């Protein structure tokens, strides 16, 4: 490629973007692993819920599993109201960019 | 971390790529060549001397042998290293017991 | 004459080198015995020309260039050195540099070469002779 001008930063960003979640993977285990994330992980919490199903949907926790092992979380978390019932439509898409 | 975080953060909000036209391609192709580079480097790293477990280990022996008079500058032996050589037990003591 | 190989043009110089040392130890005679020690120069350097990575033949020129009758040091010098680059598990090179430097009143770096020479070989004879 051709960098020259308007693109000068592109490859310096892609650095600054990825450490960033590097990062914050680590400090969001800085969170789990603390003690008082562990107090505080109970009813009445709401937590924003990222995977493949939910991207930065809020949802509420209902309660933690007393076996603070295998921690699941029957959680209510928010979605568009399926208009649809049939898993053909669901295609690969465009590697969604973290953007500033 | 959070305070690099958050100078990233500031910097990302200013960046000149997101107003670019060919944003998504080079990037993307950045994302790929940079993985595997990436993947290359461990892989070579895999293979190389370093990874051996016992290295470290090696280096202190020779620097001990050097210390006594045994071994040369760059590792060639001596005659005191030649004594310890052909020796049934004892090695390092039995000779510097003879020499002195 | 009918098979010309280095080993022999080797071992005819050292045969030559033979002949002039015994014409000088008895004391028959000095400077008529030039044109030996010259053909013994003279087949001893075809040898190391016809295969110069050899320690053997540069190590029997440097011996021989540094006899009472030629005394040319600074080719002997080089000579046992090019031996030891040559095959680096080479005790007489060594202790024929320590001779050199110890009759020419160098008895520290001499001592070094001895010290090298055994290092390599641990019952090598002259070696130990040097050292005391």
């Amino acid at each position: 490629p051709d960098m020259t001008g308007q693109l000068v930063d592109l490859p310096e960003y892609y650095s600054w973007g990825e450490e960033l979640t590097e990062t914050q993977h680590m400090i969001q285990r800085r969170i789990m692993e603390s003690v008082n994330g562990l107090k505080s992980l109970s009813a009445g919490r709401v937590v924003v819920v990222k995977n493949q199903e939910h991207h930065n949907a809020l949802g509420v926790i209902l309660q933690v599993s007393s076996n603070s092992t295998s921690r699941v979380f029957t959680t209510l978390v928010l979605c568009d109201k399926p208009l649809s019932q049939d898993p053909q439509d669901r295609g690969p898409a465009t590697a969604e960019v973290p953007y500033p | 971390g959070g305070l690099r975080a958050r100078k990233l953060e500031e910097l990302i909000q200013g960046a000149q790529c997101v107003h670019s036209p060919r944003f998504p391609a080079q990037y993307l192709k950045l994302r790929e060549r940079m993985q595997i580079q990436k993947e290359m480097e461990r892989l070579r790293f895999l293979l190389s001397d370093q990874s051996l477990l016992l290295l470290p280990e090696y280096h202190q022996r020779v620097e001990v042998l050097r210390t006594l008079g045994y071994v040369d500058e760059a590792g060639t032996v001596k005659l005191a290293g030649r004594v310890a050589c052909a020796m049934s037990s004892h090695e390092l003591l039995l000779t510097e017991l003879m020499f002195d | 004459k009918l098979m010309s190989t280095s080993n022999t043009w080797c071992d005819l110089g050292i045969n030559y080198y033979r002949q002039a040392q015994h014409l000088a130890e008895t004391g028959s005679n000095m400077n008529d015995l030039k044109e030996l020690l010259e053909k013994s120069l003279h087949c001893l350097k075809k040898a190391v020309r016809l295969d110069s990575n050899n320690h053997l033949y540069w190590n029997a020129l440097g011996v021989v260039a540094c006899y009472s009758g030629i005394g040319n040091y600074a080719l002997a010098q080089h000579c046992f050195i090019k031996s030891i680059q040559s095959e680096q598990i080479n005790a007489v090179a060594w202790t024929n540099l320590g001779v050199l430097y110890l009759t020419n009143e160098n008895i520290e770096q001499a001592h070094e070469a001895f010290k090298m020479a055994q290092s390599l070989d641990p019952s090598y004879l002259m070696c130990w002779i040097g050292q005391a």
